[PDB]
Formats: structure tokens, sequence, C-alpha cells
């Protein structure tokens, strides 16, 4: 994880791009400048937004980095993140990742905020969460997600913000939420949910705001009811795309009527 | 050509949630060009960096809104920002 003599940039790091931004960060000429673990060892945060990178290889011997950003780049692999047990904050936006390596995460126990917004996650991991146990921020939406692992943000206490919107998912687990008590924010809008358990949001005593438009809620379906009734109580929770107050936002497929209803409260 | 939409979206979800809530309080006061509409201080409130970037573009268009967020990330100190941003629509 060290290198123990001083290196060409463009040695240690292979992505021309990324070696780039190491230049750049270090304010060194030349990408054919040596460097010395000392100097690596300075980086605490690294921004390379839109750089054409496809490999931050190299990064494991930066063990200092807090702060990392590498927004709409073509990165497809995050193995090399897996001991950076300084990071903080982790914006992986619009990026190409297809999975999570299992255990990715598991080394990261000092991240508050993770974006994972616009990648093509098709799946989770089981546990892929389980030890950020300061985690905050937690954005997932716009990928390619089918289901979600059951307890998969059971370990997740002091979540404020979770957003699932654009996946496909189909269900919910059973108490997929409910240990979720200081989560103020939580986005579940574009799936394709037909329906969610019975109770689902019943431990969220902290939730602020609910997103559930543009799901194909069936009227009929089991557990339909609870969330009619869930909404009629918590009806300035639910917001629309615009960002307002809109109980009714929550539609049923085919009738289009409002999932709020279904029961007169 | 929609780069800069995609500037003002890589911008904003790259701050902490702190940093998002100073960056929108900032939108009250920052100043504007002749006849551009203010966003309300309420509908801010439950906006993140997907929300934010929607509504800069509709108040403003995508051109000057990354002028304006660029402006305002000065104000705020984050200058290598600022200029990543500057640099993604030119």
């Amino acid at each position: 994880e060290t290198i123990t003599v001083s290196t060409p940039i463009k040695q240690i790091f292979p992505d021309d791009a990324f070696a780039e931004t190491i230049k750049a960060n270090l304010k060194k000429k030349s990408v054919t400048d040596a460097v010395t673990q000392n100097e690596l060892n300075s980086i605490d945060q690294i921004i390379a937004n839109n750089s054409d990178i496809k490999s931050v290889q190299g990064i494991q011997y930066l063990p200092n980095v807090r702060k990392l950003m590498l927004p709409r780049n073509k990165l497809h692999d995050i193995s090399a993140l897996k001991e950076l047990t300084n990071l903080t904050y982790l914006k992986l936006h619009n990026n190409q990742l297809q999975s999570l390596p299992n255990g990715v995460f598991d080394k990261l126990t000092n991240l508050k905020e993770l974006s994972l917004l616009f990648n093509q996650l098709q799946s989770l991991p089981d546990g892929v969460f389980d030890k950020l146990t300061n985690l905050t921020y937690l954005n997932l939406a716009h990928n390619q997600l089918q289901s979600l692992p059951d307890g998969v943000f059971d370990k997740l206490t002091n979540l404020t913000y979770l957003n699932l919107a654009h996946n496909q998912l189909q269900s919910l687990p059973e108490g997929v939420f409910d240990k979720l008590t200081q989560l103020k924010d939580l986005r579940l809008y574009q799936n394709q949910l037909k329906s969610v358990p019975d109770g689902v949001f019943d431990r969220l005593t902290s939730l602020q705001y609910i997103w559930l438009h543009d799901n194909p809620w069936d009227c009929t379906c089991p557990g339909i009811r609870n969330l009619s009734e869930w909404i009629n109580k918590h009806s300035g929770v639910v917001r629309n795309s615009a960002g307002s107050v809109a109980p009714d936002s929550a539609k049923c497929s085919g009738s289009g009527k409002p999932v709020r209803s279904i029961i007169c409260p | 050509m929609g780069r800069a939409r995609d500037a003002i979206l890589d911008a904003l979800e790259n701050l902490t949630a702190e940093e998002l809530k100073k960056f929108k309080l900032k939108l009250l006061s920052v100043p504007l060009r002749e006849g551009y509409g203010r966003i309300p201080r309420g509908a801010l409130l439950s906006m993140d960096a997907l929300d934010l970037t929607d509504k800069l573009v509709s108040f403003y268009l995508e051109t000057y809104g990354a002028e304006l967020t660029a402006n305002v990330l000065r104000d705020m100190g984050l200058q290598e920002m600022a200029g990543q941003l500057q640099a993604a629509t030119h």
C-alpha cells in the first residue's frame, strides 16, 4: 500500500485521466514528475468531474482521502476503494457501475454520505451496507434495481435520506424500513410497485417527506388499504415531483384514482 | 447542448447535505439579472440535488442556471467546484 522510491505519477496511476487528476491535486508540472509516498499522503480530497476516467487504480496508495467525488466518469469497478478507511463522503453519481463486489463497503466505517445515483446496478449484495453505521445520506436513484435484499438497510440507524427512485422495484421486503427511525426523507417514485407491505412506513416517526408517485398501485392488491389509511393520516408528508404536498399524487393504475380515495377517513 | 444541465447536477450532488442547505439559502439573495424569478424559500425546503437541478434549469435556463450556480459556489468558498462547473460549460 506504499511506494518506496519516488515514482512518476504516470506509473502509479495507469489511467491517463486519473494521473492528470493526481498531478493537479499535487500541483506538479507533468505526469512524468516523480512523487513520494509522503506527498501522496497529503491528498485528502479528490474532485474529478467529467474527466473520462476508466480506472482509479493507484488510489490504493492514498490512505488519507476523506472526500472522493468522481461523477460522470466511466468507472466499472470500485475495488480499489476497499481499504480507504478515512473515506467519509463518496459520490459516484453518473458512472457505469453494474455491481458492487461483495464486502466492498465493509471497511468504510467512517462514511457519512454515499451516492450511487445514475449508475447501472441491477442488484445489491446481501449485507452490502451493514458496516456503514454512520451513514446519513444514501442515494440509489436512477439504477436498474429489480429488488432489495431483506434487511439491507437494517443497520443504517442514522440514515436521514434514502432515495430509491427510478428503479424497477416490484416489491419491498417486509419491515424493510423498520429500523430507520431517524429517516426524514424517503423517495420511492418511479418504480414498479403494485403495493407495499402492511405498516411498511409505520415505524418512520421522523419522516418529513415521502414520494410515492409514478408507481402502478393496485387498488385491490393486499396492503393497499393500509397504504390508503397511512396516506390519509400523513397527507402532508406526501410530495409530488414539483415538491408540493400532494397526497393524491400516488395513483391507482388503470382507474387513475388517488390511492387516498380507496377509504374514506 | 445539454452539457450544462449535466454539469449542474454533477456539482450539486457533490455537495454535502449541509452545503446543499447553505447553497439553497444563498439562492434567496444571490443577485439576479433583470426579469428572472426568484425561487421561494418554501419551494427549496424539500429539494435534493436532483430536484434543485430541475428547478434551476426551469427558472433560469441551462446556460444562465450554470453561471448562477458557479456564482453561488464562489460565494460559499468552494472555488475548486466552481471551476469544474465553469470549465464544463465551455
